């Protein structure tokens, strides 16, 4: 094993995580690298035709890294800036009215959900089909949007510097969206109520705390 | 005679001389009991305190005895019906005697160094978590046979920030 | 066995079992058969039970001492009230059905489940070479979806609840 | 494959083809497996007739009740009115310790999987060119008799 690696500049990580890969530090203490996770109980694996188990870990992490990048906006959203301008005419009883996240979960109906799950299903089986057929030549993320060759509606190009750079902050930005995430649950679950009407009360003052106001006289 | 998990804080502690002679077999015979006990021990110590905040909410008969409502500590196994048990039981046992829901690839290839570090550490962890059940089981059974006893309220003393 | 038909391209080659593995060729016709024939079966259950959810109830359905078709429910449990008699008629019609009639009584064996009788063709030698792998496709992949469904709708029929669309 | 269990009326009985491919150590863990499935329902057949008939052990099983005050049949494990669980589970350590440190092979033995006799037995020695053979299809039949005796029997008191 290699020693003094950035990140964890007293430990050691594995000879697997080398260069490649964007966003690579060499913060790998436990392992998790150098072991078959692509191709024990894999039902799509391909003998001599698969990719490696670091790439395989990557597409793990963008795809929990993404989910974690919507949900974010989507906890934060509808408590600023109001609710969606639904309800109408389709006889709710003020289901978009509630701004605590885990109440909504409770009062949608089922139809959204259940396009919702179609929607995801639907575009992973299209990540199948381009792993599958890909080979042992992962270009990473794939689903085929805006990059030329792809669907591009609107025709994004890039310089091989500027697509790396890209690829960096999406990079950095899943990570940090999955922690913010995690903390955003949590925060909400624990106090019982959404982030702005925890954090707005705590801006200006306490309201057994505050001065009655001014009653002196002007002009005696 | 000399292994791994001899640590300088004592040098063998062997005072009875249970081992003396014996044979390799024998003592790799009580190396891998010292481990099962072991790991079995951080697992209980584990789950021993989380059942304070958190159960999950299914009905182990449906209709009643929700895991809402069955205490929590040693009084657990005189409410679970024994169904649960033997079914619990049988499946701890498929894992075991075949290798179902085991996965090779977590043995891991650590070089050699560092594998012998992890496996003394593991140790360690284990061995101070079978005493740590040794309390737990002491306090709950003390107080549950007669309250009051052990002034000491509520389970896990320590960690008051749960109550 | 890797490139026969059934390795529609949304996944491919699908054997997370692995049962083939090593095998001749009577066990990969044997399930094949028993694939269609669930599939062909299970279509009908569906459509049957859809057609009847749905509120239409054929007039002549009335059986011996009346028993007016809108007495009859549906489901597993709504199928308790049909004369004794009656069901024993359709259970010996059927199994009538798989002991002649249904099978291949000519000799031609161009693929396995074309029984056809030799006589009842509807149009065969007009689609071209690749419209016969298409219909075989197409037919056998509406089978397993409805084999999914009517598994779905038994099962959810029994625990008890409100499946979308359908009323429940 | 034509060994002890093909014979009365009947020859090789295979409806559903699980010995299409076949072989030697799959062939030994399932007659090993039908042999340990038949002892057990033998066994428990003669305990559920005998507790039928009115026998009781003397004494207590739990603090505060005798082995006569508990119902006879599934209730005595489960439902209501049953053995305390403390002590369903003390036996069942006990069979699982017998049956992991008794009735293993710790000699060599061997022959059939499933001999365990370690050095002591009565009479299999003296006997030797048939008597195993025949005793060996009864051991197994009735074995198979006394399985399908005890799901009756099951069937019969839960739907009673
Ligand atoms: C602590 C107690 C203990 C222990 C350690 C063992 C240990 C063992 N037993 Mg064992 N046994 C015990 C008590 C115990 N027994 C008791 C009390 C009985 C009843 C008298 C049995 C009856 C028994 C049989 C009949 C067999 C074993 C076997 C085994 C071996 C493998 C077990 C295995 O793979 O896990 C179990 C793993 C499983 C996946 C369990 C499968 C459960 C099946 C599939 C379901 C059965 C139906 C279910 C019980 C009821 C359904 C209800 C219905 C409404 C659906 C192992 C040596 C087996 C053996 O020797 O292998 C050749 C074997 O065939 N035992
Ligand atoms: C279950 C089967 C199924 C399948 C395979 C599809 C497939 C499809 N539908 Mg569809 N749909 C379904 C059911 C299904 N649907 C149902 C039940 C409804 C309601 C009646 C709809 C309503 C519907 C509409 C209205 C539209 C489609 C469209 C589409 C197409 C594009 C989908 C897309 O890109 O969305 C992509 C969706 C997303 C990326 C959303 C993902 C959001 C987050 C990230 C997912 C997080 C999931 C989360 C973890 C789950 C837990 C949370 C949960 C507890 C709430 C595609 C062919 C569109 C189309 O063009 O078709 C003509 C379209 O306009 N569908
Ligand atoms: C000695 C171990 C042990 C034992 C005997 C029990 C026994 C019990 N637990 Mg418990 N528990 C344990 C460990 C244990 N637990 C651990 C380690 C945790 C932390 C996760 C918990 C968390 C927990 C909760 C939250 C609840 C219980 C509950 C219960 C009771 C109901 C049975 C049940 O659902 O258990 C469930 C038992 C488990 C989930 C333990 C699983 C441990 C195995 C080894 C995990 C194997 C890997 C796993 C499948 C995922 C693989 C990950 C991969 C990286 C390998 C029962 C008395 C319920 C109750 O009513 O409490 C009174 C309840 O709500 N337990
Ligand atoms: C399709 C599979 C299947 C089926 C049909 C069942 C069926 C059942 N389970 Mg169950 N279970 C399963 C899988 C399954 N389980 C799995 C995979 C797990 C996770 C390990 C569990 C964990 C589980 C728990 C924790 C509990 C059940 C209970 C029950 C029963 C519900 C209550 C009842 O009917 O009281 C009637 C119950 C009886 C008449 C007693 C049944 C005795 C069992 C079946 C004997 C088991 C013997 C064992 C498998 C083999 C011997 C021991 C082995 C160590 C050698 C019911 C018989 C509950 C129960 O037993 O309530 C009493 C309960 O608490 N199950
Ligand atoms: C059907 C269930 C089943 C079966 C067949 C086994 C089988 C086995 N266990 Mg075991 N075990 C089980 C359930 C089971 N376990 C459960 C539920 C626990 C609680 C966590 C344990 C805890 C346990 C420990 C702590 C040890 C074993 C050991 C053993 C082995 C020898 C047992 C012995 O010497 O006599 C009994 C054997 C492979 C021992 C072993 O492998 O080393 C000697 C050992 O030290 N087991
Ligand atoms: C009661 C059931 C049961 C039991 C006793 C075990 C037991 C075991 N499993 Mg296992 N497993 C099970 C069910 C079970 N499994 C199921 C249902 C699955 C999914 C199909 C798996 C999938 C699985 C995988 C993929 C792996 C194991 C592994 C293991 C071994 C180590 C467990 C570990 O390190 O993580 C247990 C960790 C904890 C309990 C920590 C809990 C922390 C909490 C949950 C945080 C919140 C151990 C023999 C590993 C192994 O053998 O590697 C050598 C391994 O790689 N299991
Ligand atoms: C698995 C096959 C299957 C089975 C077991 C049944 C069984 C039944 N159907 Mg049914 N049905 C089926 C397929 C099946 N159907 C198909 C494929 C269709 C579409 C043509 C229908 C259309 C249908 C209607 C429209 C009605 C029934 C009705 C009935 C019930 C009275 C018998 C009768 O009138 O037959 C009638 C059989 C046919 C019209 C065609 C069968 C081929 C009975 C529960 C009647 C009933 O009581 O409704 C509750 C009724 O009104 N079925
Ligand atoms: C599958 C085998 C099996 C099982 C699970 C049981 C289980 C049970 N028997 Mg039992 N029994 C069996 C075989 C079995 N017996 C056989 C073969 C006989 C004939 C000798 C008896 C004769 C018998 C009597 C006379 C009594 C029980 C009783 C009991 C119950 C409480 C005492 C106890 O744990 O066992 C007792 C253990 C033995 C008698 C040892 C049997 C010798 C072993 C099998 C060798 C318990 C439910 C008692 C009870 O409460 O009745 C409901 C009781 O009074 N049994
Ligand atoms: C149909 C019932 C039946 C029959 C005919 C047998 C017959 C036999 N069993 Mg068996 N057994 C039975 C039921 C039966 N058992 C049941 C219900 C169980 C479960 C408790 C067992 C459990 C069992 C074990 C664990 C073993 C045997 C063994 C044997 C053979 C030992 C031969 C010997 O030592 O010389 C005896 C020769 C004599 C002349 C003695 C005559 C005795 C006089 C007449 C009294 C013997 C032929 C052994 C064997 O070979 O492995 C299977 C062995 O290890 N039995
Ligand atoms: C030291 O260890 O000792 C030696 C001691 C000793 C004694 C020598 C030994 C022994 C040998 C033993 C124990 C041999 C035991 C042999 C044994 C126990 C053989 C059972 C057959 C049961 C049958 C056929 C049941 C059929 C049951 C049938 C066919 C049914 O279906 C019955 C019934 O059920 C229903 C469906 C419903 C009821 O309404 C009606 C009927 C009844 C129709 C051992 C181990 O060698 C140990």
């Amino acid at each position: 094993w290699n020693e003094a690696p950035r990140a964890l500049p007293f430990g050691s990580a594995p000879p697997t995580l080398d260069g490649s890969l964007v966003g690579d530090v060499g913060f790998d203490p436990i392992g998790f690298s150098t072991a078959p996770f692509a191709s024990f109980n894999n039902p799509i694996y391909q003998e001599g035709n698969f990719m490696t188990d670091v790439q395989w870990l990557r597409e793990a992490e963008l795809t929990h890294g993404r989910i974690a990048q919507l949900a974010v906006v989507g906890f934060i959203w509808p408590a600023l800036f109001g609710t969606f301008p639904g309800n109408e005419n389709f006889g709710g009883a003020d289901a978009y009215s509630y701004v605590n996240p885990l109440e909504a979960i409770n009062h949608i109906p089922s139809l959204a959900i259940y396009q919702i799950v179609g929607g995801m299903a639907w575009v992973e089986y299209q990540r199948v089909q381009r792993i599958k057929e890909q080979g042992k030549d992962r270009i990473s993320g794939d689903i085929g949007l805006a990059y030329p060759g792809g669907w591009n509606p609107f025709n994004i190009n890039y310089s091989p510097e500027e697509y790396a750079e890209k690829q960096l902050q999406e990079i950095k930005h899943c990570r940090l969206a999955m922690l913010g995430a995690f903390g955003l649950f949590f925060q909400a679950l624990n106090s019982g109520e959404d982030i702005v009407s925890q954090l707005s009360p705590a801006f200006a003052a306490p309201e057994y705390a505050a001065k009655a106001g001014y009653f002196l006289p002007q002009g005696i | 005679e000399n292994e791994i998990g001899v640590l300088p804080p004592t040098g063998f502690f062997d005072p009875a001389g249970l081992s003396d002679g014996i044979s390799q077999e024998k003592f790799d015979s009580y190396r891998l009991a010292e481990l099962k006990h072991g790991r079995a021990a951080m697992l209980a110590v584990l789950g021993y305190v989380a059942p304070e905040t958190y159960r999950f909410g299914y009905d182990l008969i449906p209709g009643e005895l929700s895991t809402n409502d069955i205490p929590n500590g040693v009084a657990a196994i005189k409410a679970i019906p024994f169904g649960g048990w033997a079914q619990m039981i049988a499946f701890v046992g498929c894992v075991e005697t075949y290798g179902w829901f085991t996965s090779p690839t977590g043995v891991l290839d650590l070089p050699d160094d560092i594998l012998a570090k992890r496996q003394t550490a593991e140790l360690q962890h284990g061995r101070l978590a079978m005493l740590a059940f040794l309390e737990l089981i002491r306090h709950d059974s003390q107080n549950l046979a007669q309250p009051g006893f052990d002034g000491l309220d509520n389970l896990i003393t320590g960690l008051p920030f749960l109550y | 066995f890797e490139n026969e038909l059934g390795a529609q391209p949304p996944l491919g080659f699908f054997d997370p079992l692995g049962m083939l593995d090593e095998a001749g060729q009577a066990r990969f016709d044997r399930l094949r058969y028993v694939e269609l024939k669930h599939g062909r079966i299970c279509q009908l259950a569906f459509l049957g039970n859809i057609i009847t959810r749905a509120g239409i109830h054929l007039p002549g359905a009335i059986s011996l001492d009346g028993t007016k078709f809108s007495d009859i429910g549906n489901g597993w449990a709504g199928s308790f009230e049909v004369p004794k008699d009656g069901a024993l008629q359709i259970l010996f019609f059927v199994g009538f059905l798989e002991l002649f009639v249904m099978k291949d009584v000519t000799g031609e064996g161009e693929f396995v489940g074309d029984f056809r009788n030799g006589a009842l063709d509807f149009g065969w030698d007009s689609f071209s070479e690749e419209t016969k792998l298409q219909k075989r496709a197409i037919e056998l992949n509406n089978g397993r979806a409805a084999m999914m469904g009517i598994l779905g709708l038994m099962v959810h029929e029994q625990l008890g609840g409100e499946l979308p669309i359908v009323g429940q | 494959e034509s060994e002890i269990g093909a014979q009365a009326p009947l020859g090789f009985w295979d409806p559903l083809g699980f010995l299409d491919r076949a072989d030697q150590e799959t062939f030994d863990r399932l007659r090993y497996v039908e042999l340990k499935h038949g002892r057990i329902a033998q066994l428990a057949f003669v305990g559920n007739l005998i507790t039928r008939a009115g026998y009781h052990l003397p004494g207590d099983i739990s603090l505060g009740r005798a082995f006569a005050d508990v119902p006879n049949g599934i209730a005595a494990i489960n439902g209501p009115d049953a053995i305390s669980t403390a002590a369903l589970l003390q036996t069942l350590a006990f069979i699982g310790f017998l049956e992991t440190r008794v009735m293993i092979d710790a000699t060599g033995e061997s022959q059939f999987r499933g001999d365990f006799r370690n050095g002591f037995d009565f009479g299999w020695d003296k006997q030797s060119p048939e008597w195993q053979t025949n005793k060996r299809a009864i051991e197994l039949n009735q074995g198979r008799a006394a399985m399908m005796g005890i799901l009756g029997l099951m069937m019969h008191e839960q739907v009673g």
